[PDB]
RNA sequence: UUGUAUAUAGUUAAAAAUUAAUAUUAGUACGCAAGGAUUCAUU
RNA sequence: AAUUAUUAUUAUAAAUAUUAUUUUAAAAAUAUAAAAAUAAAUUAUAAC
């Protein structure tokens, strides 16, 4: 039926169309139809009703939302074309773009001018409102319509009087109702429990273009945590109120704000303390806050065994006690998780807790704890398709049967060449599982050797198996050619696991499911290299936290080193800030760092992030990419079949004339992919069809 | 002077005002033996304590680089230890701090550690979420 | 035009009278000329001394 | 022909172009009696 | 680039963020002076006004009459002209030709 | 002329979209349902079927 | 103003708009009848495929005609097709007209005075009930 | 913009209140700021920069009357399109386009052979022509500095 | 452009001794006559009087308002200076209504009741609303109102463009340009405007795409005689003596030769309105415009001309916001030929023969 | 040096309007600014009563039509009668109120008007005419002080 | 034609000709299926 | 005539053979060629 919406109160002068749809029957076309020409007809016949819903559905609808959003990068990057007028290419944002730029433009009306009692009522309103906000990443429009992080546009930034980028000119969607929700926050929060403290100010750092959440903004509720503590006086041990200060603590790490009262008690009170009984030292525990930040401890109560939030914030601190201090905390918090028998708890401590040894000076002593908690095993048991790997690379003795791991002074892995000797034994091949499962895991230290009768050793990111898995493939194939090779990393591992099912969309999971059963199924083959838990901390700097796109480069220094004589290539996409170390990834900059950091025995292997050296030497070939054939664009609209839609045509046909063969009923321009029929329109004189799937 | 084209290798800046004389010790003259030209005499001046070798030179006893960061954080943070604070406030005196302990300049970024730990700051939609123990 | 741009036949700068001959820029680009004290085709337009007002007589 | 009066450029904006042809012993080295915009 | 086509590419995004932060420091000055004492001089009306000008009708150095025109917006009724219905027209109004040849003061 | 071309001048003239509007590019086509061919649309065969209705 | 903002004299263009005006200097012939031979691009005319000549664009025009009297069909190229679709309707605009002066306006024009009859025979008979667009114009997937 | 040769790790934000310092030395001291000169670690590659925020321009002074007799000369491309326009005829336009204009004085001294050294060491000058700025997040420290 | 200069004031002259009406310095609660006396007194400069009672201030003034209140007729003009006028309202000289899209339909030619002969232009003006309002971020003056034509099915705009008028709740139209209101001329989204929103006499500018003429010579584009010279500042020899001149060596910015002729977007500002045809919404205007039938033409009006606004005291004033019809007005009740309104003559006399 | 202009005299006393496809002519017949203002030695007819020629009088000026405004042209005109009476002379310079003109000149309301031949009459220096009677029809155009109150408005205008 | 002078100003309007705005969307036919109608009836 | 090219190589004989090569769906300059006026065939015309 063509009902749903009804005409202004006053027909023959205004003729608006109003709106009556249930906001249940908005989200089912929002989502049975996830074509662009329908999922604008959504979010702008949602906006024009944003001023009657209720808070719940403006909690609702703006949550639902998100599921089309993704915190990684470009927010309204939904574009149309790049065209090519000209030498270089611009991007052109669609009408979906311009729907939330639209649906942006209803909130700040609604929430700043006409009903400024909206926000407050509601509070788990605002603290999804700045979630969205940040989603969609308003202080930053350029992002929108940047394809490529390296070729960034100033399309929604910059414009020029003489005619150009004026309607998509100088953009400010929130930037009025942005700053209206800070004059909300400082000064009401009387209805605020913490879980939304907290959520609220994570809202003002994550919508900032680097987590900065200008501070009195932040100061305003921290101010307001105290009162909230103050009435228990500082000695909350709720459990779930101590969970409360790990998330308090992650925060106020992105921030960078460092009060170490926080940590003086999430810790269990060892700092503050280790500064008591001095015979002759510093005070560094203290750093006091003291007129800012209240005298916290918990209690007698569990002080201890704490959770993943807290091992990857401590990373941050570069405290030598802090570190030793939080080192028996992952060993309670990895006894206690055992004990329990807790899976999620068993990997997610694991995962952060790599974060937190990557940053101890003593590699050894990271390298110890590395082995007697079984990290290669526990992380691996996690990831889809690597369970099968996993039991094979804990073998009861060669899990981490304490390799040579001959570390130098410096920290670097100087065994190259003096572990190329092995202790020359020949790393054995084929071992046991009569299931012909017997060729042994290649766990890189052990195959060290390989990799110098390699020709080109691939390096693998999870970029390049991500958008297709055509160009894995391929290296796939190579392999068995003998002089080639593949390192994967138990970083890049995890780091497909979550866009493994933490996607936007289903044809991305799917693949990062076809891109780890090869990569888990071409290992269990001997015929990859994985380079785990173990290894990534043998190679890495000793301080510097090194993630999967540092993994990736951190390697290809190590290697293009300490065994210079073989090829290095990086499967990744071209989109990846990764595609250029040097510019991204760069470090502080420093009088001492030469461009030779890159050969050099003494220097760090992320020294060489300073120079054009390290990706020159690092080749970034695309393998292959699928077919270069075009899509069917037959259903797509046409500048040029525009014309014939309504063309006459009577002298074309003979016998079978139609009543107009050309336009297709319920469409734009007759392009079968443009839908629009039963999407709220206006043409109170024109027919239309109402919906029917194809 | 030296290929008269133009001259844009980088000049000296002149020399900055010295300090008040408040000594009458004849802190005025410059060609004068008792002293040379330059008058350094800064907040942390008087730690740099000299003792006069035998050969000839001097053992400057001065505070350490590990030292000099906490006296400068001390200062930097109780600016007010009630008082306002800055974002550029918080992002210095959280780096004087990580200068305080082992100063080697970390070699890769300072930004990387947030920009990859975004999604358990920020809430996302949890169907598409990122918790570190993924159900 | 606000801005401006209306220059004059080609001077920019006249200094003192100093008698019967002003001196003047002539900015334009050039010169060529002569001069009664020595005449000799000068090129230096970007000074012409005129006579008591004759640019006929210059330098 | 002869050319007199050299013109040494220093930069514009900053030399008033009355002082380009200056640093030549005349009755330059004055200021301009009359200036034309 | 020219140079003031460089000066705008630069600063016009800035003229924006600066104009705008002015108007916010206005709201926190206008809200705090609804805080403190209502009747008093708080910088002309704290509440969102533009004290209306008395001395726009002067007598030039040519004795002759000058006016200053100006003109304010209250933010409600130019939000009720875009909701709300205008009044029919008066049938004297439309019927009635605008004349042509504006006649002079005779 | 007045001068040789170098190489990196003889590709400039493959920038614009006069080059790529008139060697590099690709036409959309379809199997006709009938004629079996590919097929731009617009274009006919000449059998009776393919002439009379127009695939 | 008064005058029209272009005069008499000047060129619109191929694709361009009506732009309705007084003018006197149009009409050449009997326009608009079954043989106005007037050829150009501006609509009210007939696409003016190359010939060689006015003349020789008849020429062509009437042997393009006493072919599609034999065989219904044909194989044109270019702008040809369009103005012979528009030529094989006024035949038999003309077919119908039967009138004594018909059959002598069309021994006129085609270069067969059999075909003529031919035309008269079956049109009537066949073009009967079909108000106009009598020949059908499909363009063919090859190319000369 | 990242595009190592950048440097935005090391940021110090100062402030240079304009307030009866004369316009053609606030431009030079605030260039040796921008273009980093000021620092131990100057290498002419790396643009490494401390953001300055001028603030109270319309209180800047010119000696004399050098507001009347100061060209801000440009001559475009258009035959007879020579513009000649003083300080106080451009200061009614806009009197940050004076200062602005100032900076492109000093930073090309030493910056003028490449775009990319021209143009992004006047980015960081933040020219306010009063007390009211922004960047009170920045805490702009205010250098001493005695001319 | 000479005469068309206002009278010249400064700023430093619009002081006490100046105003016509008593000049009012302002104190914060109220207004007053005399300066702020400074609060803290060692602020008070030498031979400045803080004058706390000025008998002549608050005499001349006294006497001012007090014949105000009591004779009001005489002292009528000067009401304005305490009484100032509302917000909307239309001001004359401040607030400009909105235009709308026609489309060119056909012509013909009219008489006055002298014997002169126009050439009329009778331009449609089919289906027009507001479809929305815009503000450059909510800054002055900055308004917009976009005005759309012609509904039109769904199936005809692209999709990227029919999901804007999906937006406003409008009618599809097909196509809606957009005329810089002030905050006063505001009208609700979707009020469908009538042709009369114009009266017959005004004089209203249009804008168009004139005919498109292809690539023409020199000959039809500019066709002179002779010239190009513009040779201005460049020097050059009269009077023989110091001679070195310069010429170009360049085609300088702004040359004539050959070029498109004409797809552009002309603009005539002062033509005056002649028949509006209120039942069929046509309005006819005296001249032909060099446009192919059917362009779509934006129409204003001519704010001022001559130096007299166009709206003014002694003249008509339009329909200010727009033109709201009544509640029984059906123009369907009434033929063609009684919803018209002629406009007044435009010549004084008939232009065959001259002025008598 | 820079040749500006030569003749640059032509341009003082002649009607030039470009061809630009706007500004332009024109046969006249379409509207007020007919066409063609009859620039140069045009042998128009006399017609009022002397020894000018009747057939033949030779112009002077560059320019007649009122849309050029005859109505203030101060046309002169030279005498070049191929017989007179075998009273004026053969040789001289007369002024003259242009009459009519076969050229279609479209009037302010329409009315086309063109006549079998272009016509006129001599005039003095304080435009009175040198004849008694006129034999020709005259054009409205001749109805301005200029020409009105020395001519006897002869008769039947058009 | 009034001021001023023995003759007559000085102002303003009517008439002698065409008005103009740059850059955010999918493309290798005719931008007309052409005989100016976005199929005037079906074949 | 450089040729399968501007070409009836014509000393002679001749008079109703349809006697067998010429692409292209746009716009300007130009190039050929073209209704109307200051008894003849002419103009110029840089006009459809």
């Amino acid at each position: 039926d063509l009902v749903g919406y009804h005409v202004h109160r006053h027909f023959p002068l205004l003729d608006v169309l109003g709106c009556d749809r249930s906001v249940n029957d908005l989200l089912a076309q929002f989502w049975n139809r996830p074509q662009r020409e329908a999922r604008t007809a959504t979010v702008l016949d949602f906006a024009a009703t944003l001023q009657r819903h209720s808070n719940e559905e403006l909690t609702r609808v703006l949550y639902e939302l998100s599921s089309l959003f993704e915190w990684d990068g470009n927010g309204l990057q939904f574009i149309a074309a790049k065209v090519l007028k000209y030498g270089r290419s611009y991007t052109v944002s669609s009408e979906l773009t311009k729907a939330f730029v639209q649906l942006v433009d209803a909130m700040t009306v609604a929430f700043v001018e006409e009903q400024p009692h909206r926000l407050a009522e509601s509070p788990a309103l605002l603290a999804q409102v700045l979630h969205f906000l940040a989603l969609v990443k308003i202080m930053e429009p350029n992002k929108w319509y940047t394809l490529n992080p390296n070729a960034p546009q100033n399309r929604a930034d910059y414009t020029h009087p003489r005619g150009v980028n004026r309607t998509c000119g100088h953009v400010t969607t929130g930037r009025a109702l942005l700053d209206f929700l800070e004059d909300m926050v400082t000064s009401f929060t009387e209805g605020w429990s913490e879980d939304d403290i907290l959520d609220v100010m994570a809202g003002f750092s994550g919508v900032m273009p680097d987590g900065k959440a200008s501070s009195p903004v932040l100061y305003a509720l921290l101010d307001e945590l105290w009162m909230r503590w103050s009435k228990v006086g500082f000695v909350l041990s709720g459990s779930e109120q101590a969970v409360r200060l790990e998330r308090l603590y992650m925060l106020l790490q992105v921030m960078d704000m460092q009060r170490d009262a926080v940590l003086d008690a999430l810790l269990g009170g060892q700092l503050r303390a280790h500064s008591t009984a001095p015979s002759t030292s510093t005070l560094p525990t203290l750093f006091c806050e003291r007129d800012d930040t209240p005298p916290l401890t918990l209690a007698q109560s569990l002080t201890q065994t704490r959770g993943p939030d807290f091992f990857s914030a401590v990373s941050r601190d570069k405290r030598a006690m802090v570190k030793a201090a939080a080192l028996r905390l992952l060993t309670a918090s990895l006894a206690k998780a055992r004990d329990d028998s807790d899976a999620v708890l068993h990997q997610a401590l694991v995962e952060s807790g790599t974060e937190l040894l990557q940053s101890l000076t003593s590699k050894s002593a990271a390298l110890s704890f590395a082995q007697r908690e079984q990290f290669d095993v526990i992380t691996l048991r996690a990831v889809p398709h690597m369970a099968d790997v996993a039991e094979r690379l804990a073998e009861q003795r060669a899990e981490a049967p304490f390799f040579p791991l001959t570390a130098s002074a410096g920290g670097l892995p100087d065994t190259a060449a003096v572990l190329a000797h092995l202790s020359s034994h020949p790393a054995p091949y084929i071992v046991l599982c009569k299931g012909r499962r017997v060729h042994p895991v290649r766990t890189l230290v052990s195959n060290l050797d390989h990799v110098a009768a390699v020709e080109n050793v691939f390096l693998l990111h999870s970029s390049g198996v991500s958008k297709c898995v055509d160009a894995l493939v391929a290296v796939a194939r190579r392999l068995r050619s003998g002089k080639d090779a593949l390192i994967v990393t138990a970083s890049c591992l995890r780091a497909l696991q979550a866009a493994a099912q933490y996607g936007a969309t289903e044809k991305r999971r799917a693949t990062a499911d076809r891109a780890l059963d090869i990569v888990s199924y071409e290992l269990e083959a001997g015929r990859a290299i994985l380079m785990p838990v173990t290894d990534e901390l043998y190679l890495h700097d000793a301080g510097t936290y090194c993630d999967e796109d540092l993994m990736l480069w951190t390697l290809a220094a190590y290697l293009a080193r300490d065994v210079p004589l073989v090829k290095v290539h990086t499967i990744m996409s071209s989109r990846s800030r990764a595609r250029n170390p040097q510019h991204a990834l760069r470090g502080e900059h420093s009088p001492l760092t030469s461009t030779d950091d890159l050969y050099n025995k003494s220097t760090p292997l992320l020294q060489a992030l300073r120079s054009k050296e390290l990706r020159a030497v690092t080749h970034h070939p695309v393998v292959q990419r699928p077919v270069r054939d075009p899509p069917q664009t037959l259903y797509n609209v046409n500048p040029i079949r525009a014309r014939f839609v309504y063309r006459r045509d009577k002298a074309l046909f003979d016998k079978y004339h139609v009543t107009a063969r050309n336009l297709a009923p319920g469409f734009s321009q007759g392009a079968l992919n443009s839908d629009l029929r039963a999407l709220g329109f206006y043409t109170p004189d024109h027919p239309q069809v109402p919906y029917t799937p194809l | 002077v030296y290929s008269s084209k133009k001259d844009r290798t980088f000049k000296v800046m002149p020399v900055p005002p010295p300090p008040p004389a408040t000594t009458a010790v004849e802190q005025r003259d410059d060609f004068a033996d008792n002293r040379g030209l330059s008058a350094t005499t800064r907040t942390l001046s008087p730690t740099f304590r000299m003792f006069a070798l035998e050969d000839g030179g001097v053992l400057v006893s001065h505070p350490s680089h590990a030292q000099i960061m906490r006296w400068n954080q001390r200062v930097h943070t109780e600016e007010g230890k009630a008082a306002n604070s800055t974002v550029m406030d918080e992002y210095v005196n959280s780096r004087i701090q990580a200068i305080i302990a082992d100063n080697t300049i970390e070699n890769t970024s300072l930004s990387q550690w947030r920009k990859a730990h975004m999604w358990n700051v920020i809430k996302s939609h949890g169907k598409l979420q990122r918790r570190w123990g993924t159900p | 035009a606000a801005a401006a741009a209306a220059a004059a036949a080609a001077a920019a700068a006249a200094a003192a009278a100093a008698a019967a001959a002003a001196a003047a820029a002539a900015a334009a680009a050039a010169a060529a000329a002569a001069a009664a004290a020595a005449a000799a085709a000068a090129a230096a337009a970007a000074a012409a001394a005129a006579a008591a007002a004759a640019a006929a007589a210059a330098a | 022909a002869a050319a007199a009066a050299a013109a040494a450029a220093a930069a514009a904006a900053a030399a008033a172009a009355a002082a380009a042809a200056a640093a030549a012993a005349a009755a330059a080295a004055a200021a301009a009696a009359a200036a034309a915009a | 680039d020219s140079f003031k086509e460089h000066y705008h590419r630069v600063h016009l995004p800035r003229r924006l963020a600066l104009q705008r932060y002015i108007k916010r420091e206005e709201a926190r000055l206008s809200r705090h002076k609804g805080k403190a004492v209502a009747a008093a001089a708080a910088a002309g009306v704290q509440p969102g006004e533009v004290a209306y000008k008395y001395n726009r009708w002067w007598v030039s150095n040519d004795h002759e009459f000058v006016h200053q025109f100006a003109f304010v917006e209250d933010p409600d009724v130019t939000r009720e002209k875009r909701n709300t219905l205008p009044l029919v027209t008066k049938e004297n109004i439309w019927k009635e030709p605008q004349q042509t040849f504006f006649l002079p003061f005779a | 002329p007045k001068r040789k071309k170098n190489p990196m001048q003889l590709r400039r003239k493959t920038y614009g979209l006069h080059f790529k509007e008139r060697y590099l590019k690709l036409e959309e086509w379809y199997f006709c349902p009938l004629c079996a061919e590919p097929k731009k649309q617009g274009e006919w065969c000449r059998r009776e079927d393919c002439r009379q209705i127009k695939p | 103003g008064r005058p029209p903002p272009v005069m008499g004299h000047a060129k619109r263009m191929r694709f361009a708009g009506v732009d309705d005006n007084p003018s006197v200097t149009h009409k050449p012939w009997d326009t608009s009848e079954p043989l106005m031979a007037d050829y150009g691009w501006e609509r009210g005319k007939l696409p003016k495929f190359r010939a060689r000549s006015p003349f020789h664009r008849q020429q062509i025009a009437r042997r393009m005609v006493t072919e599609l009297i034999r065989k219904d069909y044909v194989i044109v190229g270019g702008a040809r097709a369009p103005a012979l679709r528009i030529l094989a309707d006024h035949v038999v605009e003309l077919a119908k007209a039967g009138d004594t002066d018909s059959r002598q306006q069309l021994a006129y024009f085609l270069h067969d005075p059999l075909m003529v009859d031919k035309a008269f025979d079956e049109y009537p008979r066949r073009f009967r009930d079909m108000n106009a667009k009598y020949a059908m114009m499909t363009r063919l997937k090859g190319r000369r | 913009m990242s595009k190592q040769w950048l440097c935005r790790e090391g940021e110090r934000w100062w402030l240079l209140d304009a307030r009866g310092q004369q316009l053609p030395h606030v431009a030079k001291i605030a260039a040796q700021y921008m273009t980093g000169q000021h620092r131990p670690d100057f290498t002419p590659g790396m643009m490494t920069g401390d953001h300055v925020v001028i603030t109270n321009i319309k209180d800047a002074v010119m000696t004399g009357d050098n507001w009347i007799r100061v060209p801000i000369t440009w001559q475009t491309a258009y035959p007879g399109g020579k513009y000649r326009v003083r300080l106080s005829e451009m200061y009614e336009r806009d009197p940050c386009m004076v200062m602005w204009w100032y900076l492109k004085d000093e930073v090309n001294r030493h910056f003028v052979r490449k775009l990319k050294t021209r143009t992004a060491p006047l980015e960081k000058a933040w020219l306010y022509e009063d007390s009211v700025h922004p960047h009170a997040e920045k805490n702009p420290r205010p250098l001493v500095w005695t001319d | 452009w000479y005469r068309c200069y206002p009278s010249l004031m400064e700023e430093k002259d619009r002081d006490m001794y100046h105003c016509y009406y008593p000049y009012l310095f302002d104190h914060g609660d109220k207004m007053s006559l005399y300066p702020k006396i400074p609060d803290n007194p060692r602020e008070w400069q030498v031979e400045q009087l803080q004058t706390t009672y000025d008998a002549i201030r608050e005499d001349k003034y006294d006497a001012f308002v007090r014949l105000r209140a009591k004779f009001p007729e005489l002292y009528q003009d000067t009401y304005a200076w305490d009484n100032p006028p509302p917000f909307g309202e239309f001001n004359m000289f401040y607030s400009v209504r909105f235009g709308m899209i026609g489309v060119k339909a056909f012509t013909c030619k009219d008489y006055d009741d002298l014997g002169n002969q126009f050439d009329c232009t009778a331009f449609w003006f089919p289906d027009n609303q507001i479809v929305k309002h815009s503000t450059r971020n909510g800054d002055v003056g900055t308004d917009k109102v976009y005005v759309g034509a012609m509904n039109v099915p769904v199936e005809f705009h692209k999709p990227h463009v029919a999901a804007f008028y999906k937006a406003a709740g409008v009618p599809v139209k097909h196509v809606s340009a957009g005329f810089p209101v002030t905050p006063d001329a505001y009208a609700p989204v979707g009020t469908k405007l009538d042709v009369r929103h114009f009266k017959p006499g005004q004089e209203v500018t249009i804008t168009f795409q004139n005919t498109d003429y292809g690539y023409q010579g020199v000959m039809f584009r500019h066709g002179f005689d002779g010239g190009y010279v513009w040779l201005g500042d460049s020097k050059w020899q009269r009077r023989p003596g110091c001679m070195g001149a310069e010429g170009q060596k360049r085609i300088y910015p702004g040359h004539r030769m050959a070029g498109q002729t004409g797809a552009s977007a002309e603009t005539y500002d002062g033509v005056p309105v002649w028949r509006i045809d209120y039942k069929n919404s046509l309005i006819y205007l005296p001249t032909l415009i060099d446009a192919d039938v059917g362009t779509y033409v934006k129409f204003r009006d001519t704010i001022n001309t001559k130096g007299y606004t166009l709206w003014n005291e002694h003249r008509g004033t339009p329909p200010f916001p727009t033109f709201i019809p009544s509640e029984e007005e059906d123009l369907s009740k009434l033929a063609t030929d009684e919803g018209q309104l002629t406009s007044p003559p435009l010549y004084m006399y008939f232009r065959d023969e001259f002025a008598a | 040096g820079n040749p500006v202009n030569k003749t640059w005299f032509r341009h003082n006393l002649i009607i030039r309007r470009k061809g630009s496809y706007r500004s332009r002519w024109g046969n006249g017949t379409e509207g007020y600014g007919a066409g063609v203002p009859l620039s140069d030695q045009v042998k128009l007819h006399c017609v009022d009563n002397t020894n000018c020629k009747h057939v033949r009088l030779i112009a002077k000026a560059t320019a007649e039509r009122f849309a050029h405004c005859r109505v203030f042209p101060a046309v002169a005109h030279r005498v070049s009668v191929q017989r007179f009476k075998g009273r004026v002379k053969p040789g001289n310079i007369y002024w003259v109120c242009l009459f009519t003109r076969r050229q279609t000149n479209t009037r302010m309301s329409g009315l086309q008007t063109n006549f079998d031949r272009n016509t006129c009459i001599i005039m003095n220096d304080q435009r009175v005419p040198l004849g008694t009677r006129v034999m020709y029809c005259a054009g409205r155009h001749v109805n301005h002080k200029y020409h009105l109150k020395a001519v006897v408005l002869a008769n039947f205008f058009v």
